[PDB]
RNA sequence: GAAAUUGAUGGCGCAAUAGAUAUAGUACCGCAAGGGAAAGAAAGCAUAAUAUAGCAAGGACUAACCCCUAUACCUUCUGCAUAAUGAAUUAACUAGAAAUAACUUUGCAAGGAGAGCCAAAGCUAAGACCCCCGAAACCAGACGA
RNA sequence: CCGAGCCUGGUGAUAGCUGGUUGUCCAAGAUGAAUCUUAGUUCAACUUUAAAUUUGCCCACAGAACCCAAAUCCCCUU
RNA sequence: ACCUCGGAGCAGAACCCAACCUCCGAGCAGUACAUGCUAAGACUUCACCAGUCAAAGCGAACCUUUGAUCCA
């Protein structure tokens, strides 16, 4: 349920996840549906990260 | 008559490398050069890749020989260094 | 099997499968080994031990059984003291 | 007859227009026309190889005639021109034989000279 | 008049060639009679199949063959050899790879 | 949002402009023609 | 290809040339130049100083539709394609020679 | 004068004969391959010298292959593509 | 049966007569092969087909440069009847980055840095 | 294959080979039972026979033919010009129906679904996928010496 | 048109058998086991699509039996 | 006459390989009564079914071929 600059969110997610993976994660930005899909399971890490960002 | 061309060191096929194919087919009447032909550009790219591969393979083999030389030197110097008492 | 029953129009279950196989929810099918109760007096102890075991099915065998049973048999069942409760799910499975 | 084809006339005509110059019922009856039109198109496709093959044979025949007029044989002419580094092709050589007989005479003399 | 003889092959032979990494319990070779003899860290089943008793690398060697004295036929065969003769056989060994454990610090009492 | 501004710029949304989401409607395969006809799979 | 050419001749090249129609060009690979009483032969190409062949892009067209038909009996194998090749008509304007022998 | 059965397959076949042209062709091929033997008889490096000299490049190439294989993923979807379909009813007022 | 053929090693041991005939010095041997496929892989065993594909000789009469090292030589020995091998000669040494785009492989087997 | 229990004038039809068999259960066929129609508002020829040679065309050509190239199609077969099958030809009609599980695209999301059902990211919705003709027969009830 | 009439119905009988199966275009795509079974089918192998991540083929040396040949298997490199 | 299983050759050297192919053998016995129970890891008759081997551990002691399901 992403609103606004989904591309800014994608950049932030890539920055946050590349150190964990060691490579820039592969992602799909559904700008229509407002979703960001990342290859691999990062649900817990992304939940913690979004909590820190205050969403 | 491709055998004679090969003996003279030319391409067996006159349509291979040579003036008749590598030179520009035309130019503007003013004298301005024509844009490079598609076939000539493709052939130049292929020759560049061929030269790059030649360089890469030569460098890899030379580096391998140097590394083997260094390994032999390290082995002999270390086995000599073991003589310390 | 019956893909469309004549009374409901539904897909039917092959009850011969239900009488023989256990489905673990994750998608695995467990079975007994054939002959595990037959002429045990002439089978070596190792063979008897192999025969007394509960055994998983192939991928294609599992697919066949899935086709032959309906979605009722492929649900989560929270039985009281199910001996297979722990086996109903897979863990640490990479691909 | 919920859905019926209404274009069959035009679909038939597309084939028949290519058969209109055939003999017999092949130019009228679609059943027969379509088979022959397919064969005609396949022949048209495969004939692009034979056109090139026959032109070179025609050029070689004409060059042979022209060179024999000057005592040369076609192999000698072609080989000696190559050895003299003249890269005229057979199409041009046949054109010269027909329309520039003095130039072809010059080339034949050149080939014989090189041969000697 | 010739019946039978339709039995299929037993698919026996070496399962792990030399240098292959082998975990404990892996069958190394199945044979009908003793083509290869068990070496170090290699066991023998009822049916004379060779399996690895440790986790390591499989090696094949040739070693002098001294049978168990209770193996009466082999002992007689040896008794009939000349003085210089020594029997040899092909043996399969597993060169164990990992150490059998390490000492770790658990508590700094 | 910029999407609503794009709408403001674009033609009116009507029943003549509607399209299913790409990838949601697979083409229907039916046994006519060379590749799907003859023995029809 | 090699074209036997003279002033005012028309030549049909089977490809687009990236030239505007009416644009003047110099044909640089001249293998032979000949007159009534003499001919000059390159080995294989004559020098630029000797001969100057000039042309003009008169037309840029597409060829008539060419049919490519593939058929194999008793295999349900039948394919049809129509291809049009680009073409350029060039008019040879003049052939000049110079006394550079 | 007919050959029984089908030609070139049976026990009795059409006698085939070797022309001087065929002999020359075979000899030409043989000469090419004798030269191949000579040029294959002089390795530049020994097997032990070549051991590992290309390991780095081979590993990087396989890393590239793995990256391409594991980067497969659906493409992005843009609001612009969806909304541009409204233009099918663009007119002149 | 038909099988892979093991070429005896003595086949690949050049003699002084061969050295004179072909003009290669066993000391300081050439570094790179130029290999061209001059024969079809059709009607040849699948292993020869695979070797050709590995060496990148799918197109006939297209020269390919390979290392003159024992493993490449083993593959080339497998498919030696389908290829022409000539040493790559470098009269001006290997091309520099400046003239990497101005090289040409002469039919003699020389890579000249001027074209 | 249950039950307890739950409780609930119109046409993205046909339009005279279609739609009813139907203008009619008539004509006609049958001893009888019984079967049961049709229809109303291009092909084929003629103008103008025919020319050496040949899957009838193609490459062409100044030129129709002459030249060169070219072993119909479908189906069934390891393999068909095959002297294996089918087809005179035109018109019209005449043959891929669907679940389980997937995948794709939406929605919502530890929940989904408009009760029931599923759920250890699932659930809901949609999209995609399963032909035509043909026996000799068997049985029931009539009709027939 | 009687080795068991004819008609209607069950009935769109059934057919592992024969025949047929209609737009365009591109792409990948070829030779074991059981079975009242060899005119069929199921599993395998092959094949197609999509997906995951990481080694795959080639491959020298070393290695693979006593009894009584061509080659093969295995894998560092490449 | 044969139909299942097994040994040898064809099929020489990993495995695998047919036949109305050339030969041979078996439908168990002897033994004991841990010839128990459990369990890593493997093999596998080209599928499945079925069939093999087995460390460690526990417990006594100190083994060398035929056939499913249902039904009783
Ligand atoms: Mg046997
Ligand atoms: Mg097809
Ligand atoms: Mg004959
Ligand atoms: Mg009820
Ligand atoms: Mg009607
Ligand atoms: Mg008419
Ligand atoms: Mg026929
Ligand atoms: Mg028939
Ligand atoms: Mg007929
Ligand atoms: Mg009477
Ligand atoms: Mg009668
Ligand atoms: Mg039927
Ligand atoms: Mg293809
Ligand atoms: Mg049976
Ligand atoms: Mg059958
Ligand atoms: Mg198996």
């Amino acid at each position: 349920k992403v609103e606004g600059d989904i591309w800014a969110l994608q950049k932030d997610v890539e920055d946050f996840l590349s150190p964990l993976l060691g490579k820039t994660p592969v992602t799909q930005v559904n700008e229509v549906t407002g979703t960001l899909r990342i290859k691999g399971y990062f649900d817990q890490e992304l939940k913690a990260w979004l909590l820190e960002k205050g969403f | 008559g491709g055998q004679w061309r090969l003996q003279q060191g030319l391409a067996a096929n006159p349509s291979g490398y040579g003036p008749l194919t590598e030179l520009p087919d035309w130019s503007y009447a003013d004298g301005r050069p024509a844009p490079p032909m598609k076939g000539q550009l493709r052939r130049k790219a292929e020759r560049e890749t061929f030269a790059r591969r030649v360089v890469l393979l030569s460098q890899e083999m030379d580096a391998g020989l140097q590394a083997w030389q260094l390994r032999q030197q390290k082995l002999q110097e270390e086995q000599r260094k073991q003589e310390n008492a | 099997l019956t893909y469309f029953s004549a009374r409901k129009g539904k897909r039917k279950t092959v009850k011969a499968v239900i009488d023989r196989f256990l489905r673990l929810h994750c998608g695995l099918w467990v079975r007994r080994k054939a002959g595990y109760k037959k002429k045990l007096w002439k089978k070596t102890p190792a063979r008897k031990k192999r025969l007394r075991e509960f055994v998983f099915c192939n991928k294609t065998q599992s697919k066949l059984l899935d086709k032959m049973t309906t979605s009722f048999w492929k649900r989560r069942n929270w039985y009281v003291d199910d001996p297979y409760q722990k086996y109903h799910d897979r863990t640490n499975l990479k691909v | 007859l919920r859905n019926r084809v209404t274009d069959r006339y035009f679909r038939i005509q597309e084939v028949l227009k290519h058969a209109r110059h055939f003999r017999g019922r092949k130019n009228r009856c679609y059943r027969l026309a379509v088979r022959t039109v397919i064969r005609a198109f396949v022949k048209c496709t495969k004939a692009r190889y034979l056109k090139k093959k026959n032109m070179r044979t025609l050029w070689i025949n004409r060059i042979t005639a022209a060179s024999q007029e000057h005592g040369l044989k076609y192999p000698a002419l072609i080989g000696n021109l190559v050895k003299c580094q003249v890269e005229l092709n057979r199409k041009v050589l046949a054109d010269l034989a027909i329309y520039e007989p003095k130039t072809f005479k010059s080339l034949a003399a050149l080939a014989s000279r090189r041969r000697h | 008049k010739n019946l039978g003889g339709k039995s299929s092959g037993r698919r026996q032979g070496i399962k792990k060639m030399e240098g292959h990494y082998v975990h404990a319990g892996n069958i190394i070779a199945t044979q009908r009679h003793f083509r290869w003899h068990p070496g170090a860290h290699v066991g023998v089943g009822k049916n004379k199949c060779l399996y690895a008793l440790e986790e390591g690398i499989v090696r094949y060697t040739k070693e002098v063959y001294v049978p168990h004295p209770r193996n009466t036929e082999a002992v007689d065969l040896i008794t009939r050899l000349p003085k210089g003769a020594v029997l040899y056989k092909t043996f399969v060994h597993v060169v164990p790879a990992k150490p059998e454990g390490t000492f770790k610090l658990v508590a700094m009492l | 949002a910029r999407a609503l501004d794009l709408l403001r710029g674009l033609p009116r949304v009507s029943l003549a402009n509607l399209k299913p989401n790409p990838g949601s409607k697979k083409p229907e395969r039916r046994p006519r023609g060379r590749r799907r006809g003859r023995k029809c799979g | 290809r090699q074209w036997k050419v003279t002033s005012e001749d028309l030549i049909l090249i089977g490809n687009e040339l990236d030239l505007a129609c009416g644009e003047r060009i110099r044909l640089e690979k001249v293998l032979l130049v000949g007159a009534d009483n003499f001919t000059l032969l390159g080995k294989p190409l004559l020098g630029k100083d000797l001969v100057r062949v000039e042309a003009t892009v008169i037309e840029k067209t597409e060829s008539w539709p060419r049919i490519i038909m593939r058929f194999r009996k008793r295999k349900n194998f039948k394919k049809k394609r129509i291809v049009t090749t680009p073409q350029t008509v060039l008019r040879i304007n003049s052939i000049e020679i110079a006394p550079c022998l | 004068g007919r050959i029984p059965g089908r030609q070139w397959i049976g026990k009795h076949r059409r006698p085939r004969f070797v022309s001087l042209r065929a002999k020359q062709n075979m000899i030409r091929r043989l000469e090419i391959e004798a030269e191949n033997h000579y040029w294959l008889s002089m390795p530049y490096m020994t097997r032990e010298q070549e051991r590992g000299h290309a390991a780095v490049r081979r590993r990087e190439a396989f890393e590239a292959i793995k990256a391409a294989a594991t980067s497969k993923f659906p493409p992005h979807r843009f609001i612009a593509d969806q909304l541009d379909h409204l233009n099918v009813t663009k007119k002149w007022s | 049966k038909f099988t892979r053929s093991r070429i005896p090693e003595k086949v690949f041991q050049a003699s002084p007569e061969d050295h004179e005939k072909y003009g290669g010095d066993p000391q300081n041997p050439h570094k790179l092969h130029i290999v061209t496929r001059i024969k079809s892989t059709r009607r040849r065993p699948y292993w020869e087909k695979d070797i050709i594909k590995m060496l990148g000789l799918e197109k006939a009469h297209t020269p390919q440069v390979h290392k003159n090292i024992p493993s490449v030589n083993a593959k080339l020995k497998v498919v030696k009847h389908l290829i022409r091998i000539k040493p790559l000669k470098l009269p001006q040494g290997l091309p520099a980055e400046e003239n990497m785009s101005n090289t040409c492989l002469k039919s003699t087997g020389e890579l000249v840095v001027q074209w």
